[PDB]
């Protein structure tokens, strides 16, 4: 109805929006994110395998000895078991 | 080598809009807008190329069915780099070739968005890739690519 | 390769890399790279992380391949300070600070991991190695624990 | 304190031996304490650390075999010689009956791996006889 065709211009300036954001995003929204988001993952792997190998240290050692020593009073009686 | 429904609809989408008296031609006039619309900045003459080309009378018009042929064949034909290198200059708005901190902080609020300047800095600092604090082409090019 | 890695730090490097490729392709970008090191605890100057995908490519990109992250961390691993490690893993048990290891911090841990114990058990975890007798483990107890076998 | 004898003498390498667990011809707190329940020995916690911060003069808290096999001799000799009896009896009874029956019999048979009434008077004192 009215304006001329300089509105053929504010439909690149658009497009050039449309495309804008699009990269922006992908830049940003998309992107930048994982920095932060796989940047804690990382924390929590470390941490959980940080976790894992000190507490499997720990718990088979206690089995050892456990184990061990329930084979030393087993060990302690094989003398007297022979009379 | 088809056209995706976004790219069918915007030929039609511009051929529709330029097309001033409904008559379902584009003269020259017409055209120019048209395909600047479209992203083309074709030398003058050479648009007229095209319309004689396509024009069996001295009418000098241009069906629609001979646009989007010309237009779509002119759009798959596209640099996939030169819609990402064409990209790049609408960031660097004082066109220095590298991408700044303030550049971002104008695309950000024009893109309707509050971001502090932290979360920015860590928009460059990550794609920063020599140290500079800035994004030149290349890297900008790689934020794109996959 | 040299003195063997442990079976727990092979698991370490895999499941590192496969946790990093975005994508699954067999191979990490700088980015997918950048994290894959904090993951194994070695946050690196940019710099030098960019050197090292370089270093490691004649076939003309920016990657690397599992084989190779597997042997660059293989003896940046190897090269670790065990006593700064240990240190480390107790503050993951220490969540209150307190400065020992309790049975509720070791219980938590312990449910942490997905392993289900007793108190019985964890009361005889602690009690092992319990040498001050205080029924909590500090931290020169912890590193007793970690210190070879 | 006699002459050591022979058959103990094994007992103690035996046991200094066949309980280093890393194997570093060294025993720590953790190896020392079931080393010597071989030997029949149960000592306090506080007691064991006393022990290996007494013969550790070489510093960092371990124990040659020599220490040990010094220590556990006097230990075995001066030992209440039914004492060594009474562990042996707090052994076979599991449940803690206080006679010990086949279930608490059998199960050290098989757990190495006829004759019920040979030493059966029907206890701690039918024990010593054997
Ligand atoms: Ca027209
Ligand atoms: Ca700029
Ligand atoms: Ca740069
Ligand atoms: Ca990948
Ligand atoms: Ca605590
Ligand atoms: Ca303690
Ligand atoms: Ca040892």
């Amino acid at each position: 109805p009215l304006g001329s065709n300089e509105e053929a211009n504010r439909f690149a300036n658009q497009a050039k929006l449309r495309v804008q954001e699009a990269v922006f995003y992908i830049w940003s929204d998309k992107t930048l994110k994982y920095s932060q988001m796989a940047n804690d993952e990382a924390e929590s792997f470390r941490n959980t395998w940080l976790l894992f190998r000190s507490f499997q240290q720990w718990i088979t050692l206690t089995q050892t000895f456990k184990e061990q020593s329930r084979l030393a009073d087993q060990a302690f009686l094989n003398k007297m078991f022979r009379k | 080598s088809e056209l995706l429904e976004e790219q069918k609809q915007e030929i039609y989408e511009a051929f529709s809009l330029f097309d001033m008296n409904n008559d379902g031609f584009l003269d020259y006039h017409e055209l120019k807008v048209a395909m600047k619309a479209l992203g083309f900045e074709l030398p003058k003459r050479e648009i007229l190329d095209l319309i004689d080309e396509y024009d069996s009378e001295g009418r000098h018009l241009m069906k629609y069915d001979d646009f989007y042929i010309v237009m779509g064949e002119k759009i798959l034909k596209r640099d996939p780099l030169d819609e990402i290198k064409r990209a790049f200059q609408l960031f660097d708005d004082d066109h220095t070739g590298k991408i700044s901190i303030k550049n971002l902080r104008r695309v950000a609020k024009e893109l309707g968005e509050t971001l502090t300047d932290e979360e920015l800095r860590a928009m460059i600092e990550e794609f920063d890739l020599d140290g500079d604090g800035e994004i030149n082409e290349n890297e900008f090019i790689a934020i794109c690519t996959d």
